RNA sequence: UUGAUGUCACGGAACCUUUGUUGUCUUCGACAUGGGUA
């Protein structure tokens, strides 16, 4: 019998579970086990193995049933049907064997004595308890009893901490396992009941089971009736096949960023010029190809699969990169329900760290289905915190012991809230953070970390239930809910940076009275409306609104609004988005996402972290329990201020600006220093807007000292001292205003002689109207450079140093060009227009910064800031010590050579010789001849004049064939002799047997063949050797007809596509029949002239001489091949090109034929052909004094310097021992921020154009003008040799003149011929002289002499000027700067005028110069001479010479005849260092 | 400034002495720690002298 | 896979501290190329 009763549990929330423990540890002594007993257990099949499944013990259900039974008994009357139901027994003397004891107050309904321990009959409650197995609860396992690998398969562990109310920081925590309910909602079990149990007891059990509502820490309802690893290895192997190892972290970050959508792989960025050679995505098979294959794979087409694949790739790459009282209450009871929605107004961060995810430092909490979660524990903790704040009383409770009795705990022991999740499931975004060193002004060492953030706009469901004896909700709870509805709900962590502000919307409530019988029996029938259908039915019976508390306390946080005015470009860096965005730029702004439904929305903003850092730095510089700690918090205490992201009002779109670094020596662009960035546009006409707010506690607001500190800091920020964003050195992030509303004027209260003329110049230069001058010269530096070891820090405003602003005005003296390179087809032939921004003519601040820096570095004798130290120079040879040889560890040697015709119609060696031996692999047997015999039958009546006797044979077609036995029988030989008049006429009738005298001469004749010709069958050896075929390479092409081609008869022939089948057409010297020449015809070239017909043949190979090769020679040969390969002036047709340049040889190999020169032991140089280049052994950085090289430069000495990579001390090998020079101290270097900031210039009046425009109605646009060619600067002219006497001359400077008039006319400045349109030249829009511009400069912590020298470099003297823009060699862009005002700072409140100290500052600067250099100042005079502007009635003629004089109609010299004249190699440096030296 | 002391250690260093080795290791560790924790010593913007000898000695030490 | 007269664990916010910053004029004139003659 013992009829049973099946039961089940349906979990409405995730439940908690305890870990398995060893048998002996399961005792009263263990603490963790005792801390269990309320969560679910875990089973183990074998003790060593972790296999098993979860289950729930029956004693816990028994305790819940008992508790509910007591609750119902005290509630109704203690009368189940008609019986007394005594209070029961819960005490015994034997407390030693039990495992737990009751610590709560037992409940009471009657005052009668409990029933006897042994009696006839027991009450229904005592039957339920037992004490006689009348009722036996069973364990609950699962449906079907499956098995799992371990606890981690079904759930994940989590950490739960406890905070201190006084401070807001945790001090202890505990762990637990959480299991989702969507996967394991159902459990089953059974209950055994005896037949002697009373029907009243059965009804009580039924009611109690229906009343139980929470088990295992969750709501419950009781009822009774592969490619990732492969692709990772492929990409890693590819990067290792290259040497791109520094980029591993960046690539992993970009891959994890790509997880959002597979379509981003298609729209990946490429490299400039539209070619797929990106420095990341085209390292290779290539990374781009691999990502495309993984993208278009079918199985990875799925969104979630794609996401998981990208995350695993990122993890793998990051890993590689790192590698008993019995008290009554009463029968009154009500159950109040509240429902609503919790919307997120800002991002939020619920911390939850996973052990198997190391890439991100801070992670958010998610469900197994990637949905966002709002944990019950966090909601309960925030409710407790708000209640404690309301009562203004911390709870000094402790774990264990009796229950507490404070008001907060009493209110909290009636509360139930539901865990929630959202429908939005897109991946979270990522944010990066840094730490700044206050001394240098740059980031600290290794201070980088990541943060995961959830988006804003997500909506959660909310439900709260209160069970108490009051009429309704407590006043404290009403006030807290009103605060939450207002928007004072700060729930998530990282509140200082502006995370976790929620609002409660659509609130409804209803009250239920569980004292009334019908209502109670309706509640029990419906299970309390916990399931979804019951919840909907209850929602059909809810009233809107919320109550109104009586004692309403105002909130603790107050909102402060912010508005900022910005009239310059703005940027907030984000390298990853730049690494994946399709724009293709180096730096991009910050953009966040707003969650609307199931789709995001990009929006640009300014980071709250950055704003907080800026304000904190401003506060800390003009002033543990210090003020900064008290206001902004620290590691031991929470803060009292909370910032937020600032957004722009009318959404801008970004633009692009290009930059380039200029070399100080050559005056051209420095290699690998071309970059660009993408800021948001801003200007004075249409400035940017920023909106936002920040929160602050009232206690801080009611503190005069804290309000004073904040007011001072905000006043300093308002007075342009602290810009926002990055790249402030070039005029970005210049704040114009800052507003503060909503503080009752507590913080906002605190925020509220003409210049002398320049001195005239004493510099004088003599100009003659007949001579011609050069367009640039050099300035020789001084020997001594002053360096200071300790620069000035940025940590405070030092005393004795000045800070303020400088305002200037710029004037144009010659036409100026400053192009806008965004569009190169404004008018193939490229075209550009003047720089503009929001339709306003402007000049960027970087140009002016570079221009002023170039003169400051010259005035204060400093280092060459920009300089290509690692460049290597090369020179052409001119038509001795180079010997033949063959390559390896040593090089072989040959003793002699000889020539072999290959391109004449006499030899035909192609028909015979094999391809391998032509290439030089196999030996060849050839026939060398050393000297030739040259008869003259009659006595000279020559230089050597030998004697003999001739023996005539015959006379052929002209000529004379005959044997000649010279020296009277000593030597004999045959030959052919032509008729020589005055000697040949003696013998015109031949005899065939007549003998005559003869005198012989010898001439050097070194040739070789394989078959002896018909003419000379005598005196021919046969020796072994190799061949050196290089193909036709001697060619002399030009624009039009020269001189040799002019004498050609008839149309020249066609071109062969192969390099073997060429032959001569016509000799240059027709009379002597020598100097063969070849010509051919192509479509547009039309002019090729090849003058080579012999090849080279080595012989006399030796075995003894062997010479080791050095690595220096090796690298020199590598540079030689690179120079051959990269040649813009190369001949078009490859047949007329040497082998090394045609086959595109890259590295040296064994068995090749090359010339060389040697010392006693080693080899020094190697070349491929006879006349070749010579490569300098030393780099260009070693050809100058060590004190003039950059302070923080590059490695020039012999050494890879890669062994010391990834170590701290490597950086000390790239810095000067003596510190920093004045230029690097003022303008800053790579590890030191500067102390000057330049600003954008703006045109004041209306523009004046050089050429009138086509439309008279459009005065804001000008016409075009065509310039001549612009080619690269050449160091070889200034350094014309490899000898050690040659050094770097100095800094290049261009002179002022009026050559632009001829270009405006349309003629070439040199020749006067019309300019030819072509793809090479350019067309530009230029402004005329007389225009004016205005800009501003800001400095900070400067000395008197530094400020004076800066003012001098700005406004030097009258009669001098600067050079700005492009086409400086043609006379464009002469400008003059004059100072207008000089403000200064004394304190945060007072800003005086400093116009009456410029003479003192200038005098101190000159005194410092005198006390650095004892009155020599030669470079000063040279610089003043070069900056001299010609006055009226003086028109110098300045231009470059032509290549030859025949191309110059003026009759002036050219480069070829100038090299062999005034500008020879010995005086070129002296003539170039002297300013204004004529050359014609 | 640990840079001067490191220079003194290097120019006087010889690798057969464990005393010299531990002294140089201590100096390098002292410099590293000062680099990690921000201080006034980070304003020293100089480097070492005798670059070839210093490079040889540092490469020999860290290997 | 639990014992039985005693379980406030809905008895405990993974919380608190750190500026993607520093340094760079969209600038510009001297060649290239290997032999040929006796
Ligand atoms: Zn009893
Ligand atoms: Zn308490
Ligand atoms: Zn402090
Ligand atoms: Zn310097």
């Amino acid at each position: 019998m013992t009829t049973t009763m099946k039961i089940s549990i349906e979990f409405l929330e995730p439940f908690r579970m305890t870990k398995w423990q060893e048998s002996t540890r399961r005792n009263k002594n263990n603490k963790e086990f005792v801390r269990g007993q309320a969560f679910a257990r875990w089973h183990r099949n074998k003790k060593d193995n972790t296999k098993g499944r979860p289950y729930i013990t029956g004693t816990l259900l028994r305790s819940a049933v008992i508790r509910s039974a007591e609750n119902l008994l005290t509630l109704s009357d203690g009368k189940i049907s008609e019986k007394t139901c005594c209070p029961g027994k819960f005490d015994t003397e034997d407390k030693d064997r039990l495992l737990q004891l009751r610590q709560r107050s037992t409940l009471r309904w009657t005052d009668k004595n409990p029933c006897p321990d042994n009696a006839e009959t027991y009450c229904p409650f005592c039957e339920l308890l037992g004490r006689s197995f009348r009722i036996h609860f069973g364990n609950l396992s699962l449906p079907g009893k499956p098995d799992f690998d371990g606890p981690k398969a079904i759930g994940s562990q989590r950490v739960l901490n406890r905070v201190d109310f006084k401070s807001g920081k945790a001090h202890d925590f505990f762990k637990a396992y959480e299991v989702d309910h969507t996967r394991f909602p159902r459990f089953e079990g059974e209950i055994t009941i005896d037949n002697k149990v009373s029907a009243e007891a059965r009804k009580l059990l039924c009611d109690s089971l229906k009343f139980t509502d929470r088990l295992c820490g969750a709501l419950c309802v009781i009822r009774f009736d592969n490619l990732a690893e492969k692709t990772a290895e492929q990409i890693i192997s590819i990067l290792d096949d290259n040497k791109k190892t520094e980029y591993t972290r960046l690539l992993a970050d970009a891959i994890r960023s790509l997880r959002r959508s597979s379509k981003l792989v298609a729209g990946l960025p490429k490299d400039h010029d539209g070619k797929d050679d990106h420095y990341l995505w085209d390292i290779g098979v290539t990374i781009r190809q691999i990502l495309t294959t993984s993208a278009d794979t079918k199985e990875l087409k799925n969104a979630g699969k794609w996401r998981e694949f990208c995350e695993k790739l990122g993890e793998a790459l990051y890993l590689k990169s790192k590698d008993s009282r019995s008290v009554s209450i009463g029968s009154v009871l009500k159950e109040t329900v509240v429902c609503g929605e919790l919307v997120a107004k800002t991002p939020f961060f619920f911390g939850a760290i996973d052990e198997d995810a190391k890439q991100t430092d801070l992670q958010v909490l998610l469900t197994p289905d990637n949905k966002y979660r709002l944990p019950r524990s966090a909601v309960r903790g925030i409710l407790r915190r708000d209640l404690q704040t309301y009562f203004d009383s911390p709870c000094n409770a402790e774990l264990g012991g009796r229950p507490c009795m404070c008001k907060t705990c009493r209110i909290m022991r009636g509360i139930t809230v539901m865990d929630a999740r959202s429908e939005y499931n897109a991946p979270p975004e990522i944010r990066h953070r840094t730490r700044i060193n206050p001394f240098t002004g740059t980031v600290a060492e290794g201070a980088l970390f990541n943060m995961e953030v959830a988006p804003e706009g997500i909506v959660f469901p909310f439900q709260l239930r209160y069970r108490g004896s009051e009429d309704g909700l407590p006043d404290a709870l009403k006030t807290v809910l009103k605060w939450w509805a207002e928007g004072q709900a700060f729930m998530s962590g990282a509140a200082s940076t502006g995370k976790g502000r929620f609002r409660m919307e659509n609130a409804k409530y209803e009250t239920l009275d569980l004292s009334d019988e019908n209502q109670r029996n309706d509640y029990l029938k419906n299970w309390g409306w916990r399931d979804e259908k019951g919840l909907e039915e209850l929602k059909k019976r809810l009233n809107s609104g919320l109550p109104e508390p009586g004692n309403y306390r105002d909130p603790k946080w107050h909102e402060i609004n912010v508005s900022i005015e910005m009239a310059s470009p703005f940027i907030n860096g984000d390298p990853i988005r730049a690494a994946v965005d399709k724009r293709g730029t180096d730096v991009v702004t910050f953009v966040k996402y707003k969650a609307e439904g199931e789709e995001a929305k990009p929006v640009c903003a300014y980071k709250a972290e950055s704003f907080r850092g800026v304000i904190r730095s401003a506060v800390a510089r003009i002033h543990c329990e210090c003020l900064l700690c008290q206001i902004f918090g620290s590691e031991y205490e929470a803060g009292k201020i909370r910032f937020e992201d600032l957004v722009f009002e009318s959404d801008p779109e970004p633009v692009t600006f290009d930059h380039v670094a200029i070399d100080r020596f050559t005056g051209g662009a420095a290699d690998k220093k071309k970059f660009d960035d993408s800021p948001l546009p801003g200007s004075p006409a249409r400035p940017l807007m920023l909106k936002g707010s920040f929160w602050i506690r009232r206690d801080v607001l009611e503190d005069e000292e804290y309000c004073k500190a904040l007011g001072k800091a905000l006043a300093d920020v308002n007075n342009g001292l602290y810009p926002l964003g990055g790249k402030s050195a070039i005029g970005y992030g210049q704040v114009k205003s800052l507003g503060i509303k909503g503080d009752d004027k507590r913080i906002s209260r605190l925020m509220n002689v003409a210049v002398p003329e320049k001195p005239k110049t004493d510099a004088e230069v003599r100009i003659e109207a007949e001579k011609v001058y050069y367009p640039h010269y050099f300035v020789e530096p001084h020997k001594k450079v002053e360096r200071e070891e300790k620069p000035c820090g940025h940590q405070k405003f030092h005393e004795g140093r000045l800070t303020g602003k400088i305002r200037c005005k710029l004037i144009t003296k010659t036409p100026l060009i400053v192009p806008d390179t965004s569009n190169d087809d404004f008018f193939y032939h490229k075209s550009y227009a003047f720089f503009r921004l929001h339709k306003q003519i402007m000049i960027p601040g970087s140009e002016l910064r570079g221009m002023v820096s170039s003169v400051y570095e010259t005035v204060t004798n400093s280092c060459f800031r920009i300089f290509d130290e690692t460049k290597r120079l090369s020179w052409r040879m001119d038509a001795q010590d180079f010997l033949p040889g063959r390559v390896g560890k040593h090089i072989q040697k040959f003793s002699e050579t000889a020539r072999v015709p290959f391109y004449d119609k006499t030899q035909k060696h192609f028909d015979i010789l094999d391809e391998q031996e032509i290439a030089g692999e196999k030996p060849v047997r050839m026939w060398v001849k050393r000297f030739i015999k040259r008869l003259s039958l009659v006595d000279p009546a020559w230089k050597r004049r030998k004697e003999g006797i001739a023996t005539f044979i015959e006379q052929k077609n002209g000529s004379y064939y005959f044997n000649v036995v010279t020296n009277n029988g000593c030597t004999s030989f045959h030959l052919w002799h032509k008729p020589d008049n005055f000697d040949q006429e003696k013998l015109e009738g031949i005899q065939n047997g007549e003998k005559l005298d003869c005198w012989v001469r010898d001439s050097r004749y070194q040739k070789a063949f394989q078959e002896i010709p018909e003419n000379d069958p005598d005196g021919w050896e046969c020796k072994e050797g190799y061949l050196h075929v290089v193909g036709p390479s001697k060619v002399e092409f030009s624009d039009k007809k020269g001189d040799v081609i002019n004498n050609f008869q008839g149309t020249l022939p066609s071109v062969p596509n192969d390099w073997k089948t060429i032959r001569t057409n016509d000799f240059k010297n027709r009379k002597r029949k020598n100097e063969p020449v070849f010509c051919c015809e192509d479509d547009k070239g039309n002019y090729y002239t090849m003058a080579k017909y012999c090849e080279t043949f080595f012989f006399d190979l030796k075995e003894n001489e062997e010479y080791e090769i050095p690595e220096k020679a090796r690298i020199k040969y590598k540079e030689l091949l690179r120079v051959y390969n990269n040649n813009p002036q190369a001949v078009p047709e490859s047949v007329f090109q040497s082998r090394v340049a045609r086959e595109n040889v890259e590295k040296l190999k064994s068995g090749d034929l090359v010339y060389f020169k040697h010392n006693e032991k080693y080899v020094e140089d190697i070349v491929p052909v006879r006349i070749s280049r010579t490569v300098d052994d030393r780099m260009i950085g070693k050809r100058m004094s060590a004190d003039l090289r950059p302070c923080h430069g590059d490695w020039v000495e012999d050494g890879d310097l890669s062994a010391l990579n990834a170590y701290p001390e490597k950086r000390l090998l790239l810095r000067h021992p003596k510190g920093l020079c004045p230029a690097c101290r003022l303008f800053g270097t790579g590890s030191y921020k500067g102390r000057v900031r330049f600003g954008f210039a703006s045109l004041e009046n209306d523009p004046e154009w050089l050429i009138p425009g086509k439309n008279p109605g459009d005065p804001f646009h000008g016409g075009p003008v065509m310039l001549s060619l612009l080619e690269r600067p050449r160091p070889t002219w200034s350094i014309p040799g490899s000898d050690n006497k040659f050094k770097v001359p100095g800094r290049k400077f261009y002179v002022h003149h009026h050559a632009w008039k001829t270009i405006k006319d349309g003629n070439h400045p040199t020749t006067g011929k019309a300019i030819e349109q072509s793809p090479n030249n350019r067309t530009v829009e230029a402004l005329a002289g007389g225009n004016s511009f205005s800009f501003e400069i800001a400095f900070e912590n400067l000395k008197e002499w530094e400020l004076g020298l800066l003012i001098h470099s700005l406004q030097l003297e009258k009669g001098l000027a600067h050079k700005l823009g492009m086409a400086k060699s043609m006379g464009f862009g002469s400008v003059e700067i004059d100072v207008e005002s000089v403000r200064l700072r004394k304190d945060w409140k007072q800003w005086r005028n400093g116009n009456s100290e410029i003479p003192n500052w200038l005098g101190k600067g000159f005194a410092k110069l005198k006390e650095w250099f004892r009155d020599e100042l030669d470079f000063i005079e040279n610089l003043k001479k070069l900056l001299w502007f010609p006055e009226g009635d003086q028109a110098p003629r300045v231009c470059y010479p032509m290549l030859r004089k025949k191309d110059d109609p003026n009759g002036n010299s050219g480069y070829e005849e100038l090299k062999d004249g005034e500008f020879k190699k010995e005086d070129r440096q002296k003539k170039l260092t002297t300013p204004w030296t004529p050359w014609a | 400034n640990p840079i001067r002391d490191i220079q003194d250690r290097l120019k006087t260093a010889k690798f057969d002495n464990k005393d010299d080795m531990m002294n140089l290791a201590s100096s390098l560790y002292k410099y590293e720690k000062q680099l990690m924790d921000s201080s006034e010593a980070t304003l020293c913007q100089q480097g070492l002298s005798n670059r070839p000898n210093s490079f040889s000695q540092l490469s020999q030490f860290r290997d």
